[PDB]
């Protein structure tokens, strides 16, 4: 093991999430349909640390 | 402080009939009456509505 | 209308083991609560253990942790108390009571059984 | 009449939802709020039908 | 994906767990039964309409719970006519048109 | 084939059964020629269209 | 909407009746099934009135 110190500091940066972070909430197939689902998603146009 | 009494395990029966015991600490009552008497165990059933 | 039948008591050397069985008959059930209380001569009743019909937020007194185990069998309508590491004060009269432990309301100990005695002694009963 | 139907118990201990949440625990508070919800849906559906 | 649900949230397809094949699920035939009767004061003969059932399915279900031997007499009638309104048994099709 | 006037043709090709519950597939069934032997009734949980 | 109503618990443990009767004893399955029956009958009544 080792804990090589080698540490600096910098204020955090941020970037826009855009329309990303959406996943298939379940393993059910659906064809040509709009389905409404409540779940743990990434809000659109969110802050997103970098 | 009714919670001290409820959380004592020194009572064979502790049964409330219009209020859950856990909530007694959060309420304010108008008139409160304590009725005391001795019975036998096979008869402690009968001290209940109906 | 109801009966509770106790068995399995006796006497054992300190550090031994036992198992006390209480059979129930005469409840529509729904919310059965079977428990064991301990009567030390010269004192009153004390909680030992309690269990529901599958509810399983069991109870054990402060000084009784670890040694005792509670088990149930709804098919036979029976409950058992496994006794381990019998330290001398565990010599007392054990009684099984039945009632209902409701989450919202509370508990009542409606019925009591015949009971059986346990002797933690170096020379038996 | 739609407004005044909010005074009914519909079998619950209290027509007030806060009082019934401040006296009972989850397992029974739900049972009673269900009675209130059923009664109030029935009244509202009646209103909409006429 | 394992199975599929169509609009209105009804299972419509399932993947076979042991061969990965996709199988459509179709509810097996059901439908109302209607009795065509000229009237008690005119006759006791009747005809039976199975409203949305193909005529190939009633004869293979002659042993249904509602079909006793007396029922089986009517169900096994030689006059079986498939219409867009279901299967009609006990009524003879004719090529001449009258008022309804 | 339909013995319908032109305006009637537009009327019947404009009120389209598509995108209306399950009746859309029933209408497509009724208009299916290549795929014969289609028992498209018996659609849902006890619901039938006469 | 009439079909979607079949996916509602109406306060029961599950909307699927086979789940209720493969996960509980007859006496409690009866209560759960009664709740489902009441909900579905109300939904059907609403459909017919509209």
């Amino acid at each position: 093991c080792v804990n090589l110190t080698t540490r600096t500091q910098l204020p955090p940066a941020y970037t826009n999430s855009f329309t990303r972070g959406v996943y298939y909430p379940d393993k059910v197939f659906r064809s040509s349909v709009l389905h409404s689902t409540q779940d743990l998603f990434l809000p659109f146009f969110s802050n997103v640390t970098w | 402080d009714y919670s001290v009494l409820y959380n004592s395990a020194s009572f064979s029966t502790f049964k409330c009939y219009g209020v859950s015991p856990t909530k007694l600490n959060d309420l304010c009552f108008t008139n409160v009456y304590a009725d005391s008497f001795v019975i036998r165990g096979d008869e402690v059933r009968q001290i209940a509505p109906g | 209308q109801v009966q509770l039948v106790e068995s399995g008591g006796g006497s054992v050397q300190p550090g031994g083991s036992l198992r006390l069985s209480c059979v129930v008959s005469g409840y529509t059930s729904s919310s059965r609560y079977m428990g064991w209380f301990r009567q030390v001569p010269g004192k009153g009743l004390e909680w030992v253990s309690g269990i529901k019909r599958d509810g399983t937020n069991t109870y054990y007194a402060d000084s009784v942790k670890g040694r005792f185990t509670i088990s149930q069998d709804n098919a036979k309508n029976t409950v058992y108390l496994q006794m381990n590491s019998l330290k001398p004060e565990d010599t007392a009269m054990y009684y099984c009571a039945a009632g209902s432990w409701y989450n919202q309301w509370g508990y009542s100990m409606d019925y009591w059984g015949k009971g059986t005695q346990v002797t933690v002694s170096s020379s038996g009963q | 009449t739609l407004v005044k139907q909010l005074s009914s118990n519909f079998g619950a201990i209290s027509s007030v939802l806060n009082d019934i949440l401040s006296r009972l625990d989850p397992p029974e508070a739900e049972v009673q709020i269900d009675r209130l919800i059923t009664g109030r849906l029935q009244s509202l559906q009646t209103y909409v039908t006429q | 994906q394992q199975f599929g649900r169509d609009i209105a949230d009804t299972t419509d397809a399932v993947r076979d767990p042991q061969t990965l094949e996709i199988l459509d699920i179709t509810p097996c035939s059901f439908g109302g039964v209607s009795v065509i009767t000229p009237g008690t004061n005119t006759s006791n003969q009747v005809a039976v309409l199975y409203q949305d059932v193909n005529c190939t399915e009633v004869p293979v279900a002659i042993h249904a719970d509602q079909l006793t031997p007396t029922w089986r007499v009517y169900s096994t009638g030689s006059n079986v006519f498939q219409t867009r309104a279901g299967c009609l048994i006990g009524a003879e099709h004719v090529n001449n048109s009258y008022e309804c | 084939p339909s013995k319908r006037s032109p305006i009637e043709d537009l009327l019947f090709n404009k009120v389209t059964l598509a995108d209306a519950g399950f009746i859309k597939q029933y209408g497509d069934c009724l208009g299916d020629i290549a795929a014969r032997d289609l028992i498209c009734a018996q659609k849902f949980n006890g619901l039938t269209v006469l």
